[PDB]
Formats: C-alpha cells, sequence, structure tokens
RNA sequence: CCUGUCAAACUCCAAACUUACAGACGCCGUUUGACGCGGGGAUUCCGGUGCGCGGGGUA
RNA sequence: AGUGCAAGAGCAAAAGAUAGCUUGACAGUGUUCUUCCCAACGAGGAACGCUGACGCGAAAGCGUGGUCUAGCGAACCAAUU
RNA sequence: UUAGGCGGCCACAGCGGUGGGGUUGCCUCCCGUACCCAUCCCGAACACGGAAGAUAAGCCCACCAGCGUUCCGGGGAGUACUGGAGUGCGCGAGCCUCUGGGAAACCCGGUUCGCCGCCACC
C-alpha cells in the first residue's frame, strides 16, 4: 500500500491524467490518498507518475498523518484514538495504521474520507520539476522518502 | 482522402499475407451463432461475399437474428447504433 | 546554390524513381578507387565517420571524394591503396523555383543521407598514412564535422 | 520387384503440324482412327492469327493399336541416343512420338488422390533405350 | 516449400482428397452428408455431420459387412453399393437421422453409376434425399442384370470359383428382402 | 561466389500505441434520477498559440 | 498467366481457359450499410432477404449483370407501359 | 488405424532423401470392355466388370535436417523506436535524464520430416 500526494496543479495536465487523480479521490494539490498495491491501481499511479509523489510509508509516519490529517466521511471531527475505537473496527489509531498498510480495509470501509488534505511542506519540497532520482520530488519515493515529505507536511 | 469510395484506404486491411493467401477453410463460413452471442468483425481478404464495409473491421458485436443465410449484428459506431448484414465467413465468436 | 537548403533530414525519403523523372545524373565519377583488383588484405584500415545525420549533394560527393582521392597521388596514380565512398546518393531533392501557389518543386538533384557515426569513406593502407590526410581534406567539404577513424592498426 | 518395374509402351503420337487439312485422311489410314483438329495459340506473322483454328492434326495411339503401328514405324527411323527424352521416350520422322513408362502411371494421372511419380520410378533414358532396342533394331 | 511467401494448399487438397468447392457447396444444406466412397474390391457409405474438430460419422455401412447378413458375391459391383447404400441408410434411421445430400466426393456424376445406386438405397432405407430419378440405374442394371447376362456370354465363368456360373440378381433380391425387417445392426 | 547502398506511393519481419467488446477495481448514479428519450431557445461555422506527429516550402 | 479500363485488392480440382446450354442484365417489394465515420441530409450505389416466374446442375446449390471499390442527375413538362 | 473413409488446424504439415510392409480384413498398382457411362482421337481419363500377378509406384510405418517453415535457449539488446514528465544539454539539426513499454536483421545451439477429432476394422 501506497501514500499519493498531488504536487502538481491542474492547468494543462492531460485530462485523462486528471480524470485518473481524480478516481484515487484527490481533488487538489497537496491531497493525499491511500492506495492498495495492485495491478489495477499501479497502472492509475504509473500513469500519474509525473505530477504526484508516492511510495510505502512507514507504520510511525502513518500513525502521525492520520492522526492529524484524517477526516469522518463528513465533519469536522478530529479522528484521534477514542473517535477510532468508538467509530472503526479498530482500538486505536495504531491499529487503524496497521491494517490500512497491510491492505485489510480502506479509510472509506471505515467511515472516513479518503483523502488527507495536507498542509505545505515545511521547508518546502525537491521540486516539481525532477523526479527523485534527479533531486526532486516526484515519482516514487523511499519508505524513508516518503515518510520525510508525509511528515513535512503534517 | 483523394476519394471517397468504400474500399478508400483499405489495401492492409483487404489484402491477405502470402501464406493465407487462396480460398479459406469452409468450416468457418459455415459457422453457426444464437442470438446474442458476441462476435468480431473482420473480413476475409479470400472472400468475396458476405461482406461488410471496410470500416467496420474490428467493431464486437452481438449477433441478432439473420437474414438468409447471412447474419445481422447490432454494432455501435461511435456513438450510434447499427446493424450489420454480415456472413459467418467474416465473424468469429469472442472468447 | 547552397548546402543549407538541402542538409537536413526534414521532409519524407523521396527515392521512389517510378513515381519521380528528370533526376539529374550523379556527379559521383567512382566509387571504388585504387587496387580494386586486389581484396582488403591491409595492415591498416582508416575511415572518415561522419558525426550528424545530414544530407550530402552528390556535389559534395564527388568534390570531398575526388579532394581525397586526387590528393592520395602522394601514393601514385597505380599506388597500393585502396579506397572506398560507401554511400550513394538516393534522396532526390526539389526546389520550387506562382510563388508558393503549386510549390511542389522540380527535381534538381540528389543527395545522401549520413546518420551520424556512419563511417562514409574507408581507405586501406599499409603503414603509409597519407591517408589521414587525404581524409582532413575532405571532410572539408562536406557539411559535417568529422572523426579520422582507424581500425586495424595498432601499429602507432 | 520386375514385372512391374518393367518398361512398356503408353501412348504413340502421330501429328502432322502443318499451318493451316486434307492431311488427317492419311493419318486415319497410317493409324486406323480418327484424328483430331489441332488449335493454336497466340496470333502470328505467318498468316496465322486465328486463335481458335485447325493447323494440323494428331493420333493418340494405345495398346496394339501403338505397336501395330510402332513395327513400321520404328523401321522408317535409324536415330537413337541424344534424341532421348530424359524420362526415356523419343519422337522421330511427320511426327511420330513414344511415350514409355513404368506400370503404376495410372497413380499420377487419375482423379483421386492423383500424385507424382517419384524420380526413382521414372523411366531414364538409358532404360528406355534398352527396353525398345530389345524390340527389334538398334540404339545409336 | 520455396520461401517464406510461398503458398501450401491444405492437407486434403494435397492429398487430393477433399474437393473444398464442393465441400462448401455440400455443407449450405445444413442437413447431414450421404458419403458416397468406392475402393476396386469395395463400397463405403457414411451419414455424416458437422463437428466441432471435424466431420462426425453417425451412420456407416462397408459393402465388406454385407456377407454378414448372407452375401457370397464380389463386391465391388452395383448390386453391392445399392445393398451397403440401404444398409447404411437403415443404421441411419435408427440413428435418428431423417435426412442427408449426397457427397461424391471426386467421383463422378454418370448416370446409373455407382454413387448414385448408393443414394437410391439409402432413400429407400427410408432416408429423404434431394435426387433425380432419372439419373439412376434401372433397377435391372442395379439387380446386377448386366453381369448375368454377361456371363451368358460365357464359354468361360466370370466369377473365379466364388459362388454359381451364371450369376444371381436373385441373390441380390433375396439380400434386399432380408434387410427391410428386423435382424441385428439394424 | 565475393563486395557497396536504398524506399511516402516496397515488405520475410515489427513495436510503443490507438481502437471494438467483456470482466475486475476505481469513480459515478438510484430524495443531487445518472444512461437515455422527447421538446423550446440559442450562440457558432474569420480563430490563434505551445508541445508531439506531421505534408508543402530556402525559409 | 489470365480475369474489358486507373490503382490498389481477390481468384487454381477457380473468380482464369475450353465446350455446351441459357437469358437472374427477370417482375414486385423490402431489410441494412453507404452516400453523409462519429452525427442530420436527397439522387445514386452496394450488401442481404422475401413474393412470383424462370435458367443451369444429380444435388447441395449458384444466378438480385461483369471478382471488388469509378461509369452519375431533383421539380415542372413531354413521350412511352 | 498389419495398410481404410470423412475431416479440423491449414508447411511444426512444404521440398529432398533412406529403410521396412502385405495367401486378405485392407488400399493400391493390376487384368479386362457385354453392359450404365466415356474420349472435339484414344476403356489414358471417366465409367462399369473383375482377380492371373505385384509390393516396384502410390499408400501406411520407422527415420534424416541439406532447403523452406514453427517455436525455444543464449548473444545482438533493454540496443532501434516509443506513451508520460523536465526552467536537463545543444547556435541548431538534434541530444539527455526520469517513468511505463520494447523490436528487426544476423550468429551460435536446440525444436520441427505434423498434431488432433468422428467412423469403420484381427
Ligand atoms: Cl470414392
Ligand atoms: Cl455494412
Ligand atoms: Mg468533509
Ligand atoms: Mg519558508
Ligand atoms: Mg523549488
Ligand atoms: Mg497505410
Ligand atoms: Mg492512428
Ligand atoms: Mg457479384
Ligand atoms: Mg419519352
Ligand atoms: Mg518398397
Ligand atoms: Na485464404
Ligand atoms: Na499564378
Ligand atoms: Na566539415
Ligand atoms: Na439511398
Ligand atoms: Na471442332
Ligand atoms: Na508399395
Amino acid at each position: 500500500m501506497h501514500a499519493l500526494v498531488q504536487l502538481r496543479g491542474e492547468v494543462n495536465m492531460h485530462t485523462d491524467i486528471q480524470d485518473t487523480l481524480e478516481m484515487l479521490n484527490i481533488h487538489h494539490v497537496n491531497h493525499c490518498t491511500l492506495v492498495p498495491e495492485t495491478d489495477a491501481y499501479r497502472g492509475m499511479v504509473a500513469k500519474v507518475n509525473d505530477f504526484v509523489a508516492f511510495g510505502e510509508p512507514s507504520q510511525e509516519t502513518l500513525e502521525t498523518v492520520l492522526a492529524t490529517r484524517a477526516e469522518p466521511l463528513e465533519g469536522d471531527a478530529d479522528v484521534d484514538d477514542e473517535w477510532v475505537a468508538e467509530h472503526t473496527d479498530y482500538d486505536d489509531i495504531s491499529g487503524l495504521a496497521f491494517a490500512l498498510l497491510s491492505e485489510e480495509t480502506t479509510l472509506r470501509e471505515q467511515g472516513l474520507s479518503p483523502t488527507l488534505r495536507l498542509h505545505p511542506p515545511r521547508g518546502g519540497h525537491d521540486g516539481v520539476k525532477h523526479p527523485v532520482k534527479e533531486g526532486g520530488q516526484l515519482g516514487k519515493h523511499d519508505t524513508e522518502g516518503i515518510d520525510d515529505l508525509l511528515e513535512a507536511m503534517r | 482522402p483523394s476519394s471517397n469510395g468504400p474500399l478508400e484506404g483499405t489495401r492492409g486491411k483487404l489484402k491477405n499475407k502470402p501464406r493465407d493467401r487462396g480460398t479459406s477453410p469452409p468450416q468457418r463460413a459455415v459457422e453457426e451463432f444464437d442470438d446474442g452471442e458476441k462476435v468480431h468483425l473482420k473480413i476475409d481478404p479470400s472472400v468475396p461475399n458476405g461482406r461488410f464495409h471496410p470500416r467496420f473491421d474490428g467493431q464486437t458485436g452481438t449477433v441478432e437474428g439473420k437474414q438468409g443465410d447471412a447474419y445481422k449484428v447490432d454494432i455501435v459506431d461511435g456513438g450510434k447504433e447499427k446493424t450489420i448484414i454480415v456472413t459467418a465467413a467474416h465473424l468469429r465468436r469472442q472468447e | 546554390k547552397p548546402g543549407a537548403m538541402y542538409r537536413n533530414s526534414s521532409k519524407p525519403a523521396y527515392t521512389r524513381r517510378e513515381y519521380i523523372s528528370g533526376i539529374p545524373g550523379k556527379k559521383i565519377a567512382q566509387f571504388d578507387m585504387g587496387n580494386n583488383g586486389a581484396g582488403p588484405t591491409y595492415p591498416a584500415q582508416v575511415e572518415l565517420v561522419v558525426e550528424k545525420p545530414v544530407q550530402i549533394r552528390h556535389n559534395a560527393l564527388e568534390a570531398a571524394r575526388v579532394a581525397a582521392n586526387r590528393y592520395v597521388q602522394n601514393s601514385g596514380a597505380a599506388a597500393n591503396y585502396k579506397f572506398r565512398i560507401r554511400k550513394f546518393p538516393f534522396h532526390v531533392i526539389r526546389e520550387n523555383k506562382d510563388g508558393m501557389r503549386a510549390p511542389f518543386g522540380k527535381p534538381v538533384g540528389t543527395a545522401a543521407r549520413v546518420h551520424g557515426a556512419n563511417h562514409i569513406f574507408i581507405a586501406w593502407v599499409n603503414p603509409d598514412p597519407n591517408v589521414e590526410e587525404a581524409w582532413r581534406r575532405a571532410k572539408m567539404k562536406v557539411t559535417p564535422t568529422i572523426n579520422i577513424d582507424s581500425s586495424p592498426a595498432g601499429n602507432a | 520387384f520386375h514385372e512391374m518395374r518393367e518398361p512398356r509402351i503408353e501412348k504413340v503420337v502421330v501429328h502432322m503440324g502443318i499451318g493451316h487439312a486434307n492431311a488427317e485422311d492419311i493419318l486415319g489410314e497410317i493409324t486406323g482412327q480418327m484424328p483430331v483438329r489441332t488449335k493454336a495459340k497466340r496470333t502470328v506473322g505467318e498468316f496465322d492469327i486465328r486463335e481458335g483454328d485447325p493447323i494440323g492434326a494428331k493420333v493418340t495411339l494405345r495398346d496394339e493399336m501403338a505397336e501395330e503401328f510402332l513395327q513400321t514405324a520404328l523401321p522408317l527411323a535409324e536415330l537413337a541416343t541424344s534424341q532421348f527424352d530424359d524420362t526415356g521416350n523419343f519422337s522421330f520422322g511427320l511426327d511420330v512420338t513414344v511415350n514409355l513408362v513404368r506400370p503404376g502411371y495410372r497413380v499420377a494421372k487419375r482423379d483421386k488422390a492423383s500424385r507424382s511419380i517419384p524420380t526413382k520410378h521414372r523411366l531414364n533414358p538409358a532404360d528406355a533405350v534398352a527396353f525398345i532396342e530389345s524390340t527389334y533394331d538398334v540404339e545409336v | 516449400a520455396t520461401g517464406p511467401r510461398y503458398k501450401v494448399p491444405m492437407r486434403r487438397r494435397r492429398e487430393a482428397r477433399t474437393d473444398y468447392h464442393q465441400r462448401l457447396r455440400l455443407l449450405k444444406s445444413g442437413k447431414p452428408r450421404l458419403v458416397a466412397r468406392k475402393s476396386n474390391k469395395h463400397v463405403r457409405a457414411q451419414l455424416v455431420t458437422l463437428g466441432p474438430n471435424g466431420d462426425d460419422t453417425l451412420a456407416s455401412a462397408h459393402s465388406s459387412d454385407l456377407a454378414e447378413y448372407g452375401w457370397e458375391a464380389p463386391t465391388g459391383n452395383m448390386p453391392s453399393a445399392y445393398l451397403t447404400g440401404l444398409l447404411a441408410g437403415l443404421r441411419a434411421q435408427e440413428a435418428g437421422v431423417e435426412e442427408a445430400v449426397l457427397d461424391i466426393g471426386l467421383n463422378s456424376p454418370t448416370p446409373g453409376s455407382k454413387v448414385f445406386a448408393i443414394q437410391e438405397g439409402a432413400i429407400d432405407a427410408g432416408l429423404d434425399i434431394p435426387h433425380n430419378d432419372d439419373v439412376l440405374a434401372d433397377w435391372q442394371r442395379t439387380r446386377g442384370a448386366h453381369i448375368a447376362e454377361y456371363d451368358e456370354q460365357l464359354e468361360e465363368p466370370l466369377y473365379s470359383g466364388d459362388f454359381d456360373a451364371a450369376d444371381l440378381p436373385e441373390h441380390f433380391d433375396e439380400l434386399r428382402e432380408t434387410l427391410l425387417d428386423g435382424d441385428i445392426e439394424l
């Protein structure tokens, strides 16, 4: 399971790419979604490879992000341990986290918005004109690489 | 195009590779299809009759009745619905 | 007329004589030079390597070839070496000589398409590379920059 | 093995390539059965432009009819060698051709499952000379 | 054979066994096919239908297993063919088969020929086949009469030992008679 | 036999890709009625530019 | 090779060749595709049927002109069935 | 299938070549023209009738790879070309990097001298 984050805006981006971002529930820059590692999803992230940043996040970092930016399918409600236990199958954020990563469930399945609307990266990211392998911030990331970015946008 | 005949620009699609040259096996000209069955359209270069307009080469229709020995296949061209009169020689069971 | 008008490989290949008429004759006199009676039984084999795809008019071919071979007469009219220009000017070229109305031009020449790194000339010589010089003069008359390459020859 | 490998005559074609006939009459007597017209192909200068047009006749004799003809034909010829087919045939003379072959030829002349006669089973010039030579005359 | 671009006929045309063009026209009827085949010594009749991996023979009869019902005569003749036709026909009927079209392979449509004879027999057997009465033999020649009369110009028996000296078209009747009621494999 | 080259109107080969249909996931629709149908009212049929692919042309 | 004619495409127990017979180059009316991709638009054109009458074949069957893509013309008025 | 008949796929099956096989199930070559039927001339063919002889053809069986064809290994080649991205390079033609695809010729070594269906049958 990979964490997706849209790093480039819609103006000028191919329509079929945009649409794909849309079917992955992200509709704005800095929006993030968690996506299963399947043939069908892989094709989608690849298509979107050039306007996003993705990779497998650490249990920890998922937990930070979840807690900080997870939202109910509707409303303000903070997704904190309690919320999670009093609303989901799990007992606490951590247990939700582990289940996502092990792709045993999805944010929707647990009453949550599929979208983690992150905050701009504190300190700025590595640029949206080059992939990681080039010093930029686009494309697949290290689990260590994704974490840093997610964490920066916590 | 310089002209607008039916065979306009059909050189490749209406020409056999050298080894597939000459009359074709009848078994497939006699193939029977039921109403509802999905069939891919494709013209057999060897077979002159029971043909359809070259443009449809590639479509996968739904046989829906027949006319004479010829089948009536319903297809959708772009967004338009269409019925095509074609023989078993030029069809194939999908899957 | 300038090389600038035809030196790029930007138009389609146009070589079907069955559909073209009035093609000027090539000015290239020969492709095999030297002792053509002998086969590449030479110790040393240098080549003139073109460094960018381009078109080369039969004009430039003949001038580049004369200039090198006419010089390889540092070895004698019946000298021990064989020279070879491997490209032929297939590509028919036009000119629109009415303004831009009915402009598909009229055949005015032929040119050979050389990709960067192809060898256009190959010379065979015993340890006696005056040929290296025949080529400094030849790539002087073709559009591209060139590389003078030696293959069988570690007699340095 | 042999018996089924020994030569035999299969038809002797006697044709008169004229250029426009009254000649049939003689072929009919010299052989013993009706001749057949010889139309020609292509238009040519020898005022022979007519496509479908009688230009000679022929007669294909089989079995006895053939021998009984050769038994007078052959004597009138001398030649041999070089003048033989690579398949063991020969034509001499008015023409008189002699097609020669071995027992299982029908295989190549029938309708169903027909097939071409293997090169081994074909008759060689040599094996041909022998057969005929061994029947009232001499080779070369 | 010669190169990459060379065209090799289909196996059954190589062998000069199947006339595909005639085979298409036959298959159009959508009915089963009465395959009428001869040999120097025997005559075969099949009732073939179309299948996914190749023809299916639902009913057949060989001039050989004719004796199995009392045939003591040669088997590459007229009466022989008819009866094989009729025999295949009856096994056909038994099969639940009602109609077919005569496929005569590479044989020729000569009148009063053995294939037609095969045809006539299968018809009489209860099979509904498209036909033409005046291309069939005059019954008498189907009985083998032409042969009895041929042996009248005897001086030497037509049959080497075999059965009889003057032959029997009557033997013919006795057999058709036998096939038209009861018996095994029918 | 050996040796030197080509193809928009060549092909023994042959992609990426584009495309028909089906299933799966995805997204969407069943109080925001999609898909689709019928009808009223238009505007519009001088376009341009970047990129990729082009055809023509020295450009 | 040949298959009337451009160019491209089909064809070998044939779609070509020879022979023989025959007039389906038939009347009537349709279905569909095309003309006009998608997506409305006439004439025209084609593919595929039916009804009726025939031709040839043992028969399945083939013949809705020429192997396929060009060879085509509205209202009004006249003549004709 | 100790030899058959109808096929499907239509060369992995084509081309060439070697070996083996028949008082019988057989298939053929073969023998023979009174008949049905036949040749613009020939019982060659077609058609009919038949067993004196034969396994030489055909055919069936077993095999060979020299050509043609199919597929595979390793090499060519992740080369050529390419869908998406770039304030990367280049005077420019054009190149490069990242991401998702990915070839052709040719060479060397294997494979391929058909496979499968229904029927009939010491
Ligand atoms: Cl037969
Ligand atoms: Cl159509
Ligand atoms: Mg909300
Ligand atoms: Mg700051
Ligand atoms: Mg920046
Ligand atoms: Mg094209
Ligand atoms: Mg395209
Ligand atoms: Mg027609
Ligand atoms: Mg009038
Ligand atoms: Mg043998
Ligand atoms: Na074909
Ligand atoms: Na002017
Ligand atoms: Na230069
Ligand atoms: Na119309
Ligand atoms: Na005549
Ligand atoms: Na044999």
